C-alpha cells in the first residue's frame, strides 16, 4: 500500500517541511504509508513549476502537495485541471471556480469586512501588495461602494526596496494630511514588518492610530515592537493554542530536536506549516476513505508525457479528487471541510486584539454567524490660561520677588483659586502668548488667543 | 460675483461633511466648528445664520461618533429654512 | 415649515415657465405677471424680491416672442441673488 | 503550443496572452531565450524577451482626467486586462483629492445580466454621479453603452470616458446623437497618408 | 405633422429636424397615430435623440 | 374655550417656545404640568416634583 504523492517546497521553507514530516510520522498507519517525493523550486518561476509538475506527473503520483504564487497559480490550476491531478496547497485561495485544487487556507474576506463593520470604520486606508492577488482589494472596493465607504487604496508592492526610504515617509505624510488614522495592512509578513518598522521610525505607532493586520499569522510575527507604542492593533488567528489538540501537538513540537527538524523548536508555529500538517491529515483520511469504500485507484501503467498532445487524463483522478473533497476532519485550523470547488467551509477565524499585557482573543468569526464576541472586558497640574486686565488679572508690586500663581492678583485669580478649590486640582496660571481673548483669522482661518 | 442660495446650500453640506471627515470618531463634537468653516468658505447671507442652518441643526442632534456618513446622507436634503434671520 | 431656498428656486422657475407656456407669442410681455404668480405660489423670503430675482431678470432681458422654451432652458440655472434684499 | 513551436525550432513567436497565461509566456520566453511579440496589454514589470506592441495608456488617461478637471467620478473595470490601470488611478486618486468609485463589471455573466446593470447604475444614481470612466474591452464597452442608452443616461449632463486605443473601433453612432459628451483614445490616425493608403488597399 | 410622406431610404435627419422643430416649441406630450412599423421607427428615433 | 392645542396659550414663554421649536425643527405640543409645581426635591422620599 505504497502511495506515491509528489510535493513542492519553495527553497527556504523549513518549518513547513518540518511540520510536513511530523505530519507524516503522526498520521502514519500500518494499513498504508505515503511515499512523498519532495521537490524544491522557485515558486514564483512558472517554468520551474511546470517542470516540477510534469516531473511529478511522469513519476505517476496520485496527488500533489505544494505552494503557488500570483504568477504561478494559473499554471497549477490549468495543469491540475487538464491532467485531473489533485493539488493541495496552504497558499492563498483562488478566486473563481477551480477544479482539482484543494485550498487549505480559509477565505479571509468575510472576517475582514465583518471586522471593519465591527469597528464602525467609515473611512480608512488600505495598504496592499500584489502577491496573494487583488481579490480582497476588489472585495473591499465593492463593499466600500455598497456601504458608502471612502477608502484610500495604495500599492506598496511596486515600491523598490533599494530606493524606499522617503517614499514611505511621503506615504504616511499624505496619509496624515487628511487626518486619516485607521489603517489596514494586507501584506506578506516581511512587507508587514518593514511597514511596521517604518511606522515606529516615523512615530506613527502613537495613540490615535488603529492598525488591522489581515492574515492568519497575527501571532506568528513579532508583535513586541508596536506592543508598547500605544496604538491599537487587531488581527486574525487560525490556530488556537488553548485547544487540547493544539496544546499537546505543541508539547510534542517543542520537545523536538532542531537539528533533525529545522526551526521546529518553538512555542508557536506559522499558520502555513500548521495548514500543511492538517493537509497531511486530509490526504491520509482521504485515501483511508477510499480504501474503506473499496475503490482501487492504483495505476496500471506510467502516465507518460504531460505535454503529450492531445493530453489524456486518467480516470482514477476524479475519484481521488472527490475523495479529498468529501473529507471532514479536526485539526490545528479547527473544523476542516470542503465544498464542491475545494474551498474551506465552516471554519473559525479567531478575532484578536493586541493589548499592553499582550495579545488576546476578543471573539471569533464564522462563515454564517459572522462576528461573534467572546468575554467582555494620577492628577495632572491644570493649565490655566488668562490675560492681563484690570482688575481681573494684575501684576503685584513686589511680583519680582515671587513665583508662579503668587505673581498674579485680581478677580479672576481669586475665582480661579475657588474653582480649583472646589474641583480639587492643582493649577498653574499662565498668560496667553499672542495676548488676545479669542478670534478667527479671516486669512489663515486659525483661532488665536485663549 | 453673483450670490446663489442653492449653490450656497450644495456647497455648505459638502464643506461641512468634508470638514467632519478629518475629525472622524470625535465627529459629534466638531459639527459647529466645521459648520463655521463651511459658512466661511461657501459664504452666507447672514453671518449669524450660516450657509444652511437646518442642516447644521439636523447634524448636531443626529450625528453620533463614527455614524457620520449615514447621518450626513440623511441630513443633506434637509430644508435650510430662512437665510435672513 | 421651512421654505428651503433651493426648492423655492426650482418651484419658482417651474411655475414661471408653466405660466408663460399658457401665453404663446406674448411670452415676453407676461414675464412679470407669471413671475408674480410664481412668487405667490412658491412663497418668498422677501415679498419684493420674489422667489428668484436673477431668473426673472434673465427671462425679462432674454425672452423674445415664441423664443420661450430655449430662453427658459437657458435662464433656469442662473443665480437668484440675495433672497433677503 | 509554445513548446510545440519551440521543438519545431522557430526563431521568434508572435502571439497574444491573458491575465492568466501571461506569466507562462514571460517565464518561458525569458528562460528559453525565445523572442515574443504581442499586441496584447503590456506586462507591468521588467520582462526580457518580450516585445510589447501596445503603448501604455495610463499617462494619457490620467492627463485626460486632469484636463477635464474631474474631482469625483465612477470607474468601471473588468479583470480581463488586469487591475494595473485601476491600481494606478487609485494611487493618483490618493495623491490628488479625487473621490473614485471602483466597480467591477467583469464578474457579471452575460447570460443573466439585465438587472445587474440597472442595479449598477441605480447605485450610480445614489451618488448622483454624472462622470463615468469605462475601462473595458470593446465588447463590454458596447454592452454597457446599450445599457446606458436603454435607461436614458446618454442624454446631456453625462460625460463618459472610454479607456482603450479603440475609441473609433466600436460603434459610436448609438450615443452620438444622445447629447452626452464622450471622450476616448485613438492609436491609429486615418488622416495620415500611410494609414489612408493602407485603408484604400484594405477596403478593396 | 405628417410622418407618412417621408421615404425610408433617405430618412435619418428628417426625424432629427422634426424633433428639433418640436423642441422649438418645447413640446413634450406627443401623440403617435401610425402603423406599427412607423411607430417602431419613430420610437427608435426618439431613443436615439434621448427624448 | 373656542380654541385647541397650542393656540390655547399665549405669553412670553409661548412665543419663545415657538421660536426654539422653529429653530430646532420639531413639532411641539404645549402641556401644563400635573402637580402645578416648578421643581423640588423632597428631603425624605427623595422624589422630584414639578416640571
Ligand atoms: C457551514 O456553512 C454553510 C454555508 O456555507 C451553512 O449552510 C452550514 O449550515 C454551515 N455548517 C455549520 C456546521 O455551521
Amino acid at each position: 500500500n505504497s502511495i506515491q504523492i509528489g510535493g513542492l517546497f519553495p527553497r527556504g521553507a523549513d518549518q513547513e517541511y518540518s511540520a510536513f514530516r511530523v505530519g507524516m510520522v503522526q498520521f502514519s498507519t500500518s494499513e498504508f504509508r505515503l511515499t512523498p517525493h519532495i521537490d524544491n523550486l522557485e515558486v514564483a518561476n512558472s517554468f520551474a513549476v511546470t517542470n516540477a509538475f510534469c516531473s511529478q506527473f511522469s513519476r505517476g503520483v496520485y496527488a500533489i502537495f505544494g505552494f503557488y504564487d500570483k504568477k504561478s497559480v494559473n499554471t497549477i490550476t490549468s495543469f491540475c485541471g487538464t491532467l485531473h491531478v489533485s493539488f493541495i496547497t496552504p497558499s492563498f485561495p483562488t478566486d473563481g471556480t477551480h477544479p482539482f485544487v484543494i485550498q487549505m487556507r480559509p477565505d479571509l474576506k468575510g472576517a475582514l469586512l465583518s471586522l471593519i463593520e465591527y469597528y464602525q470604520w467609515d473611512k480608512f486606508a488600505y495598504l496592499y501588495d500584489s502577491d496573494r492577488g487583488l481579490s480582497t482589494l476588489q472585495a473591499v472596493l465593492d463593499s466600500a461602494a455598497e456601504k458608502k465607504w471612502q477608502v484610500t487604496a495604495i500599492n506598496v508592492g511596486n515600491i523598490n526596496n533599494d530606493k524606499k526610504d522617503e517614499t514611505y515617509r511621503s506615504l504616511f505624510q499624505d496619509l496624515e494630511l487628511k487626518g486619516e488614522r485607521r489603517v489596514i495592512l494586507d501584506c506578506e509578513r516581511d512587507k508587514v514588518n518593514d511597514i511596521v518598522d517604518q511606522v515606529i521610525t516615523i512615530g506613527k505607532h502613537v495613540k490615535g492610530y488603529h492598525y488591522i493586520i489581515a492574515n492568519l499569522g497575527f501571532t506568528d510575527g513579532d508583535l513586541l515592537k508596536i506592543q508598547f507604542g500605544g496604538a491599537e492593533v487587531s488581527g486574525f488567528q487560525i490556530v488556537d493554542y488553548d485547544d487540547s489538540l493544539v496544546s499537546k501537538f505543541i508539547e510534542r513540537w517543542s520537545t523536538l530536536e532542531e537539528k533533525e527538524y529545522p526551526g521546529a523548536h518553538t512555542a508557536t508555529i506559522k499558520y502555513t506549516s500548521a495548514l500543511t500538517y492538517d493537509a497531511v491529515q486530509v490526504m491520509t483520511e482521504a485515501f483511508r476513505n477510499l480504501r474503506k469504500q473499496r475503490i482501487e485507484i492504483s495505476r496500471r501503467g506510467n502516465a507518460g508525457d504531460c505535454l503529450a498532445n492531445p493530453a489524456v487524463p486518467w480516470g482514477q483522478g476524479v475519484e481521488i479528487e472527490r475523495a479529498l473533497k468529501q473529507v471532514q476532519v479536526e485539526g490545528l485550523s479547527g473544523n476542516i471541510k470542503f465544498d464542491q470547488n475545494g474551498k474551506r467551509i465552516n471554519y473559525t477565524i479567531n478575532i484578536m486584539e493586541l493589548k499592553t499585557n499582550g495579545p488576546r482573543k476578543i471573539g471569533y468569526w464564522s462563515e454564517v454567524d459572522k462576528m461573534v464576541v467572546t468575554l467582555t472586558e494620577e492628577q495632572k497640574t491644570v493649565v490655566v490660561t488668562t490675560i492681563l486686565e484690570s482688575p481681573y488679572v494684575m501684576m503685584k508690586k513686589n511680583h519680582e520677588m515671587l513665583e508662579g500663581n503668587e505673581r498674579y492678583e485680581g478677580y479672576c485669580v481669586d475665582l480661579a483659586a475657588e474653582i480649583a478649590k472646589h474641583c480639587g486640582f492643582k493649577y498653574k496660571l499662565t498668560i496667553v502668548g499672542d495676548g488676545k481673548y479669542g478670534a478667527r483669522d479671516a486669512d489663515t482661518k486659525i483661532w488665536d488667543g485663549m | 460675483g453673483p450670490a446663489d442660495c442653492c449653490r450656497m446650500k450644495e456647497c455648505c453640506t459638502d464643506r461641512v461633511n468634508e470638514c467632519l471627515q478629518r475629525y472622524s470618531g470625535r465627529e459629534d463634537k466638531f459639527v459647529s466648528f466645521c459648520y463655521q468653516e463651511a459658512t466661511v468658505t461657501c459664504g452666507s447671507f447672514n453671518e449669524i445664520v450660516g450657509c444652511c442652518y437646518g442642516y447644521q441643526m439636523c447634524m448636531i442632534r443626529v450625528v453620533k461618533p463614527n455614524s457620520l456618513s449615514g447621518a450626513h446622507e440623511a441630513c443633506k436634503t434637509v430644508s435650510c429654512g430662512n437665510p435672513c434671520a
